[PDB]
């Protein structure tokens, strides 16, 4: 949904400490004005992501203190008070997984601290397991949970009176299908992979980056202040510009690498608020939209830079 | 309901006549190519280690062999402009690409049809949308049902009245206090439980949380009213 | 008298529902509601 | 038939309303079902 924001700073990254850099800088003209646009670009965006996949709802929802759910145990994914953190056992799970540097390389923080996506989900998720689907097309009307459940089977074209009489084994189920995603997210690593394949390459973005710094271009050093330290003022130039043209052309790159990733991470959280609009706030009827299967309910999960869908299938 | 539609359309132009940003979508764009293109023009002004920018200040004071280490430079400054501009309008042209795809499956699906995909034709439950010409742009007014006043009512998943259960084949049973009936979903419009709004499975011991009320039948009253009038043609022949 | 103040931002209104397993609410009433979309 | 359609209120709200026949089948049925119980009586009127 996020990916980890980033800025970095022509003047920081081109020119550690140097004026005569700097008027090269400047030589070039808007290229620096443009670089810091770019990245503030994508970084006002991944808030954006966040919001458009969490704020679907206009009210936080609390969960009644009993648990009168006719059977299904989502205590599991509801919060846990005893955390110093109002996440679910899932949830926290989900983090178990997946100041300033110098050079002037940064990681800006998000909008919505990660306290208060888990906030969103909670409210997101009180509203499923009690308003109904109404909370999504209008105010918050409260049904009992399996009478909602009742109105999923009249949906997937099975008659309700299956569910009252099945509605102990219904929930046998549910609860062991909720226990047993907990045994593979216990000890599989791949399940939350996908996240982890993002984070790994805005880090090898950064490290190559970072690399990028140490190279000659054909200059007497990679290092600015060993070239001033040396060459005085004038013949300097040529090698300041040399490690300049280089520098830059990492820049244009990196950013490059930046917005086309960006776009990528904007269509998967784009298509993850049509999940949350569709299978979370709704029943959808598309086939294998909601997970494989004829789809009942879905619940939101908040993990690092993403969202999860627990989806209920018939 | 006219009278709702008319009003939310008069809002709508009302709004439209008084707030700025309500098209800022499409604002937004067009501030990025109004952007990007002044952008591709402040470039030229750069030196770029050229004795100066202006390119007919080399072809007026320099000859060939040192006009040539001048003018290479400023081909590197716009050349590498160039190939920035083109690789930054072409990852916008993606991002408006997309807007027209979403645009035209919302055009398809909004105002050549109706959606029973939640909150995609705008927020509720969908009825119809229009769609307006805006610069750049269009403009879906979504028209939605959305429910307003509400009240809460006890109820109940089936209705026991002979032993066997009787569940709702649409809507759902609400107990006002004093009686059962049975309503639509997303409408308060109670009617009299019948075997017409009723359909029948099995037994009331596995149905948790069943509740006990009659459920009317339309033919004994009926076939009754037959059976009295029947009674007189019985007491009648006994006369002859 | 103004000044710039700064805060947590809130996520919206407060809503703890009044749930339970025989309560049911039903709209008596609605809106049609006209919503503009705008897409480049 | 009344199971091709179903009911509420009266004709004052309905703009455009239109009258007919909605020809309930259970009594075509039941009247046929009368007239053979008064061929029954007829038959009672013979003993
Ligand atoms: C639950 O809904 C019931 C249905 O509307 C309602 O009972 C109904 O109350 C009306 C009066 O408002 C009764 O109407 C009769 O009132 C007297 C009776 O002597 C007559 O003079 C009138 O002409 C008229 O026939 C209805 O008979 C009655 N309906 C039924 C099915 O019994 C309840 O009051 C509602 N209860 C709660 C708790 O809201
Ligand atoms: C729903 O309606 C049912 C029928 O009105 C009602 O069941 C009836 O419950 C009574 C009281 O428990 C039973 O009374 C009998 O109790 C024992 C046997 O259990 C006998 O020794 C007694 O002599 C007496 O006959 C009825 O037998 C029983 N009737 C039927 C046909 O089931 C339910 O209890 C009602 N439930 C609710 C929640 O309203
Ligand atoms: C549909 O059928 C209705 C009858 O079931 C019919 O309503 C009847 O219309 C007649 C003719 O206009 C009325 O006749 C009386 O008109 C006034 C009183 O309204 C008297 O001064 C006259 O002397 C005359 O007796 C009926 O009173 C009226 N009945 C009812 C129940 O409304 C509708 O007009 C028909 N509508 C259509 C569109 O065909
Ligand atoms: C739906 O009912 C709840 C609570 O149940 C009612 O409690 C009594 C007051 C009495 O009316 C009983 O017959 C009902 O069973 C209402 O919840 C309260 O709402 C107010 C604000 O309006 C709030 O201050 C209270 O703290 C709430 N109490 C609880 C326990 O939630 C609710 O307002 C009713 N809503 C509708 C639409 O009917
Ligand atoms: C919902 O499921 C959880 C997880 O299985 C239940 O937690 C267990 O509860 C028993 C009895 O309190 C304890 O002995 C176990 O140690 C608990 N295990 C864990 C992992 O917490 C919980 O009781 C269930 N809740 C409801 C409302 O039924
Ligand atoms: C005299 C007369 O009408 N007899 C009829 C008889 O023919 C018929 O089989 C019977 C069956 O209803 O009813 C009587
Ligand atoms: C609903 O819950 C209460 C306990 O909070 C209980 O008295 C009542 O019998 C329950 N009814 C059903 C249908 O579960
Ligand atoms: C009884 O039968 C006679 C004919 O024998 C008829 O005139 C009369 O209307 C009948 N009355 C009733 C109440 O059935
Ligand atoms: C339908 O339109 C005609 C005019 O073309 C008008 O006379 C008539 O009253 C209208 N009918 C309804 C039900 O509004």
């Amino acid at each position: 949904v996020s990916m980890t924001k980033t800025s970095v700073d022509c003047t920081m990254y081109i020119c550690g400490d140097s004026t005569e850099c700097s008027n090269l800088l400047l030589q070039y003209g808007s290229f620096c004005t443009q670089l810091n646009r770019a990245l503030t670009g994508i970084a006002v965006e991944q808030d954006k992501n966040t919001q458009e996949v969490f704020a679907q709802v206009k009210q936080i929802y609390k969960t009644p203190p009993i648990k009168d759910f006719g059977g299904f145990n989502f205590s599991q994914i509801l919060p846990d008070p005893s955390k110093p953190s109002k996440r679910s056992f899932i949830e926290d799970l989900l983090f178990n997984k997946v100041a300033q540097k110098f050079n002037g390389l940064t990681v800006l923080p998000p909008l919505l601290t990660d306290e208060m996506i888990a906030q969103y989900t909670s409210a997101l998720l009180a509203g499923t397991i009690t308003s109904g689907w109404t909370f999504g097309a209008g105010a918050a009307l409260q049904i009992p949970f399996a009478m909602q459940m009742a109105y999923r089977f009249n949906g997937i074209g099975v008659t309700q009176n299956v569910l009252y009489e099945n509605q102990k084994l219904i929930a046998n189920q549910f609860n062991s299908a909720i226990g047993k995603i907990q045994d593979s997210l216990s000890s599989t690593a791949s399940a939350l992979g996908k996240l982890q394949d993002v984070v790994n390459q805005n880090a090898q973005a950064l490290n190559t980056l970072v690399k990028q710094l140490s190279s000659n271009f054909g200059a007497i050093s990679s290092v600015l202040n060993d070239i001033l330290a040396r060459l005085d003022k004038v013949e300097a130039e040529v090698q300041i510009d040399r490690l300049i043209t280089g520098r830059l052309q990492s820049l244009q790159t990196y950013v490059t690498q930046q917005l086309i990733r960006a776009a990528e991470i904007r269509a998967s959280a784009n298509l993850a608020a049509t999940k949350m609009s569709e299978c979370v706030l709704g029943q959808s009827k598309r086939v294998d939209f909601c997970g494989k299967g004829y789809h009942l309910m879905s619940f939101p999960q908040s993990a690092p830079h993403g969202v999860v869908f627990l989806h209920v299938t018939y | 309901i006219a009278n709702q539609f008319n009003s939310a359309i008069g809002k709508i132009q009302d709004s439209l006549s008084s707030t700025a940003s309500a098209l800022g979508k499409l604002q937004d764009v067009v501030n990025q190519n109004a952007q990007a293109l002044n952008t591709l023009v402040k470039q030229l002004s750069s030196n770029f280690g050229a004795i100066s920018s202006v390119l007919n200040d080399i072809l007026a004071r320099l000859d060939k062999v040192e006009a040539e280490v001048q003018i290479d430079r400023l081909i590197t400054g716009r050349l590498q402009s160039l190939q920035t501009y083109v690789t930054q309008q072409l990852i916008r042209a993606a991002e408006i690409r997309a807007s027209a795809n979403l645009a035209a499956t919302k055009m398809s699906e909004c105002v050549l049809g109706q959606s029973k995909r939640v909150d995609f034709c705008g927020k509720g439950y969908h009825l119809m949308s229009f769609p307006q010409s805006a610069p750049h742009g269009v403009v879906f007014l979504h028209v939605t049902y959305v429910p307003a006043q509400e009240k809460n009512f006890t109820t109940a998943p089936a209705i026991c009245h002979d032993g066997k259960a009787h569940f709702p084949r649409e809507g759902v049973f609400v107990s006002n206090g004093t009686h059962w009936f049975v309503t639509q979903r997303n409408f308060y419009e109670p009617q009299i439980i019948t075997t017409h709004n009723t359909f029948v499975s099995g037994n009331c011991d596995v149905v948790i949380g069943i509740v006990n009320n009659t459920v009317y039948d339309p033919l004994q009253p009926e076939l009754d009213s037959f059976k009295e009038e029947l009674d007189k043609y019985f007491k009648n022949h006994t006369s002859p | 008298s103004q000044s710039i103040i700064a805060y947590t931002m809130s996520l919206g209104a407060e809503n703890s529902v009044a749930y339970s397993n025989n309560s049911i609410a039903i709209p008596i009433n609605f809106t049609i509601s006209v919503t503009t979309e705008i897409l480049p």
